[PDB]
């Protein structure tokens, strides 16, 4: 198989707004869409079982003024919800292990071997970085001191809407420059938040390299042109 | 196809027409016993007076000495939403007791157990009512009671813009013909379960009644057992034999 | 048609009275008729010459030709000689016949054909629908000498509201000639007129010195009153959606939250107009207290869509403004009106001037009552009877075509006050709706059952005491073209409910020209923009009304209040 994906630009397979397709033996399927702003998007052919040779591609979107559609930016005079809610994410190195905090079914394979100083292997202080979500400009404690339990090391609950102000205030503080990238989202020419090679002028530059200690906010306004269809489920 | 057939003059007692002192009705009720008449709360609140007459198959005409069931006062309901619709059930406090005649037949009381066996089997139902929920241009002089099927719960929250809870669900045909606001408000959607008759629906208007061919709104009195029990035993024994039986109660239905 | 019982009167009268002796007590019991008894003397009596034989004429026995004088027609012939059908008998529009529909309903007073209500002078004539002539005779054939009566007609054949105009013409509208500037009175009433910059000047032709986007005019003489405007045949291009590009410029939200002190506008001057500038949209009821009663209950259009309207009840206290017209003797309901302040009162023009009706009022028989919730009741502590004394006609009063701008304007001299039952209303301008094309806020057109007793009859509902509102929804344009057989000017739109099978309707309530008072959702204030004209949709079979786009005429009031100080 081939785990293909259309970064940024979202297709419409079977009249359904999707951005991924991974079947086998060349399934009889075609799609179509409508391009957006100019830029350099990515065709991420991320195939884990097929990477010893190389398979990468991108999208080169220029600008030829021919026709203009009736695409309105904001919602049509009813929905806005302009709020000052920016998702705070700090790439911390809190002590997180494979076994849960005080395991229930007793994961002795990792508790008494790698979780602490038992068996004299790794230790207790780890550097496992996890993407969380804070409630203020502190970068040290979220809604609670530990985690939300229901997600663990996985990302918590994040919902998007019109003018959701997806301003990911990312501030790395570990030992390797990290960033963030939502699956299939169109951003601004100023902020990156996507593995893009589009390095143009200072006006349309985008760099996601966030060194440990430096903070960067990926500001972009998610509006009505970032929502799926009507027949599918609510939140994709 | 079974269309809008009128009610029979035999087994169709549940029709307590709630009118006014003048020649102007508003909604209807449900006959179950001699101390409580289930109907919508907007029948009396934000309306006019209250005049009930059981066994009245026609409003303009009269079939003799049969329509007599006057009401003294009335109260409201706790969960009754004034703006929308939710648990829209009100009890009419009659003033004169009426025996069991031909056009006045009693019915057994519902229970919480008939909630998982009545909705999965009887996927249909009948809506008894003179026709006062949609009093626009279909005011029939004859007591009409059409048949409406039951639909899945996942297709009732989108029938109207108002989010519907569990108390009310679908009780009509698909988006084809006119199957909503049938009969009088507070109309009994009694479903013949098995050897008995238990009402399980009250037709009410949500945002009024216009081009509502999608689905209908009908309550479920199986969950309303805690309200019909708190307003029957806490009131005590009938003092003057149904005065008020008993209207002297708090507004949130005790 | 089913059983031998109803088809017995056709073959009964054969050789007993057609060519024999009969009168009243000789051949009366051989007819068998219980309901159609009195009308039998008029149906059989039609052949003025002779009724013999039977298998030849068949005019005064069934209904085919019009031998004799022509009084009825059984066939379905709606054509006349101009394409427009005859006027319906169950309504009086635009003229008023001698009889209505209350003298004899047994003679089928429906289906507008070719009949004769009074004497016969030529044949089955009709009433002219257009205000041009008065009668339009038909061309119904006649037995015997098949000849054509009258000769039939084959009837076979600057953009941006006009700014940079350079035409060379000088044609008035009615009959008010205007001279030039080299006469004597060149600069008369011109002390506060706001001059713009667009068209140049000229000697004696149609020009636009003020700078109006409506039309051009000149300084006429005649009588010290108003002035006429020039007319030019442009094009029928509608001001619908713009075909350029495809984007807009409107807002996107305006967040829910009443944060508005006093951001109102002012166009007129308090000096030469009076009040009605600041006191607007401030009713001591449920406006300043930030509350909601049972008035504006209009949520989303996707309530549950719409089916058939009914018209609910009302309550005393929700309809403050109520300006109508009445007569001192007798006291009968006329048509609706409006009020912009406390002096100039405007109303419709199709209820005051009608040359064909031969009734022109002066400055005494034109009364006006403001603030009323019933008809039989009569108080004094809540309202006061007003009185008019000044009348003014409209320059472009071309009502003989398709009713083009029929709005009158009087003047009130009684210094009345403003309380709970009397509420004034301002007027919008242009600096607030420059791109609000995707809207359509309706007004509060109150009134009882008055329109049903002015043009038609409508037997069933008399004069109800319920403040019934009138809905005026917004519609496209081709909705009343594929099904409507009569043409309509692009200046006026359509208003009506699409019938499903063939039902009538109940949407012509209120008054004949109620006030269109709309609350502005920007600062919570009632505004007045537009006047409801003549309505239609309850006399045929559920059609569409006609309402002309009358949104301008704002600067015309300012240029005629100059005689208050002179």
């Amino acid at each position: 198989l081939f785990s293909i994906h259309f970064n940024g630009q979202v297709l419409e397979q079977n009249h359904h707004k999707v951005s991924a397709i991974t079947l086998v033996s060349a399934t009889s399927t075609t799609a179509n869409m409508t391009v957006g702003p100019e830029g350099k998007w990515i065709i991420s052919s991320l195939t884990p079982k097929h990477l010893q040779a190389g398979m990468q591609a991108y999208i080169d979107i220029k600008n030829c003024p021919k026709k203009t559609r009736n695409l309105k930016k904001i919602t049509r005079e009813q929905r806005r919800h302009m709020k000052r809610w920016e998702y705070f994410i700090a790439a911390e190195e809190v002590i997180w292990d494979y076994a849960p905090v005080i395991p229930a079914n007793m994961d002795k394979k990792y508790r008494s071997q790698h979780l602490d100083n038992f068996s004299n292997q790794i230790g207790k202080h780890y550097k496992k970085v996890m993407y969380t979500q804070y409630e203020d400009e502190s970068f040290t404690k979220h809604t609670v001191n530990p985690n939300m339990k229901e997600d663990g090391i996985l990302g918590p609950i994040i919902r998007a809407q019109v003018r959701d102000t997806l301003k990911i205030v990312f501030k790395n503080m570990a030992s390797r420059p990290y960033s963030i990238y939502p699956h299939g989202v169109t951003f601004s020419p100023y902020e990156d938040e996507v593995n893009s090679s589009f390095t143009s002028g200072r006006n349309n530059t985008m760099i996601r390299a966030v060194q440990p200690g430096e903070t960067y906010t990926y500001k972009w306004n998610i509006l009505e042109f970032d929502e799926p269809t009507e027949n599918d489920a609510q939140c994709l | 196809i079974v269309g809008g057939q009128e009610c029979k003059d035999g087994e169709c007692p549940w029709q307590a027409l709630l009118i006014n002192e003048e020649n102007e009705g508003f909604c209807g009720g449900t006959i179950l016993s001699e101390f409580y008449i289930l109907t919508a709360a907007h029948c009396l609140y934000q309306a006019k007076r209250f005049k009930v007459r059981v066994g009245d198959r026609n409003t303009e005409q009269e079939e003799g000495g049969e329509a007599v069931h006057e009401v003294e006062v009335v109260i409201k309901h706790n969960r009754f939403t004034k703006e929308t619709y939710d648990f829209d059930i009100a009890v009419l406090r009659l003033k004169t007791p009426i025996t069991f005649r031909m056009n006045v037949a009693p019915a057994c009381l519902p229970e919480r157990d008939w909630a998982e066996s009545t909705l999965m089997t009887q996927k249909t139902g009948i809506v008894s009512g003179f026709g006062r929920t949609h009093e626009k241009g279909r005011q029939s002089t004859r007591l009409k009671m059409l048949e409406v099927p039951y639909v899945d719960r996942n297709s009732c929250k989108l029938s109207s813009s108002f989010i519907i809870t569990q108390n009310m669900f679908c009780a009509g045909y698909d988006t084809k013909q006119e199957d909503a606001c049938q009969g009088d408000a507070g109309g009994p959607h009694v479903t013949r379960f098995k050897d008995t008759y238990f009402v399980t629906g009250i037709v009410s208007w949500g945002e009024g009644c216009a081009r509502k061919g999608k689905y209908g709104i009908y309550t479920k009195v199986t969950a309303f057992l805690k309200w019909i029990d708190r307003s029957m035993k806490t009131r005590g024994l009938p003092k003057a034999k149904s005065h008020a039986p008993e209207v002297i109660t708090s507004s949130p239905l005790k | 048609a089913n059983t031998f019982l109803e088809e017995v009167r056709k073959g009964n009268l054969e050789r007993e009275c057609v060519e024999e002796t009969c009168s009243y007590e000789e051949a009366f019991e051989a007819l068998e008729s219980s309901t159609a008894t009195d009308v039998f003397w008029a149906k059989y009596t039609a052949c003025e010459t002779a009724r013999t034989p039977r298998d030849k004429l068949a005019a005064c026995l069934e209904g085919n030709c019009a031998e004799g004088l022509g009084t009825n027609y059984r066939g379905h012939v709606n054509i006349t000689r101009s394409g427009i059908e005859c006027q319906l008998w169950r309504s009086r529009y635009p003229h008023k016949p001698e009889i209505n529909s209350t003298t004899h309903p047994g003679a089928d007073l429906q289906e507008n054909f070719c009949r004769n209500p009074d004497s016969s002078t030529t044949g089955p004539w009709c009433y002219t629908t257009d205000p041009t002539v008065r009668r339009q005779e038909c061309s119904i054939p006649v037995c015997g000498q098949d000849q054509v009566t009258v000769a039939m007609t084959p009837r076979s054949e600057v953009p941006d509201r006009g700014q940079q105009y350079q035409g060379r013409l000088a044609v008035t509208t009615h009959g008010l000639p205007c001279l030039a500037w080299a006469s004597a009175q060149a600069k008369a009433l011109s002390k506060h007129q706001d001059f713009n910059s667009a068209v140049q000047l000229v000697e004696n032709f149609c020009r636009n010195p003020d700078g109006d986007e409506e039309g051009v005019w000149c300084y006429v003489a005649g009588k010290p009153g108003d002035f006429g405007y020039c007319d030019l045949n442009y094009c029928e291009e509608a001001v619908e959606e713009e075909t350029g590009d495809g984007l807009d410029e409107d807002s996107d939200r305006a967040i829910e939250g009443r944060t508005a002190t006093s951001e109102y506008q002012t166009f007129f001057n308090p000096r030469t107009f009076g009040s009605g500038e600041a006191d607007c949209g401030l009713r001591p009821l449920f406006e300043k207290k930030s509350l909601e009663d049972k008035t504006e209950r209009e949520l989303l259009e996707s309530y549950i869509d719409g089916r058939i309207v009914e018209g609910s009840d009302a309550e005393i206290g929700m309809s403050p403004w109520q300006v109508m017209l009445f007569r001192k003797s007798p006291q009968e309901l006329l048509c609706g009106a409006s009020l912009i302040s406390d002096r100039w009162v405007l109303t419709a023009a199709h209820c005051l001037l009608y040359p064909p009706w031969d009734k022109n009022f002066t400055e005494n028989d034109l009364l006006v009552r403001i603030g009323k919730h019933s008809r039989t009741r009569y108080e004094r502590n809540i309202e006061k009877i007003s009185m008019l004394e000044k009348i003014y006609i409209h320059p472009r009063y071309n009502w003989r075509e398709n009713l083009d701008r029929d709005i009158a304007l009087m003047k009130l001299k009684k210094p009345v006050a403003f309380s709970d039952y009397i509420h004034p209303v301002c007027l919008p301008d242009r600096e607030t709706a420059a791109s609000l094309l995707q809207a359509g806020y309706k007004g509060r057109v109150t009134g009882w059952g008055n329109l049903k007793e002015t043009w038609t009859a409508n037997v069933g509902k008399g004069q109800p005491s319920v403040l019934q509102v009138v809905n005026l929804p917004i519609v496209e344009r081709p909705v009343c073209k594929d099904s409507t057989r009569i043409r309509i000017t692009d200046n006026m739109f359509c208003a009506g409910y699409k019938p499903d099978e063939g039902k009538r309707g109940d949407a012509c309530e209120g008054d004949a020209g109620g006030p269109f008072v709309m609350k502005s959702p920007f600062n919570n204030r009632w505004y007045q923009m537009g006047i409801v004209s003549w309505g239609e949709g309850c006399d045929r079979d559920g059609k569409y009304g006609f309402y002309t786009h009358v949104f301008r005429l704002k600067k015309w009031i300012q240029k005629v209040i100059d005689q208050f100080g002179e």
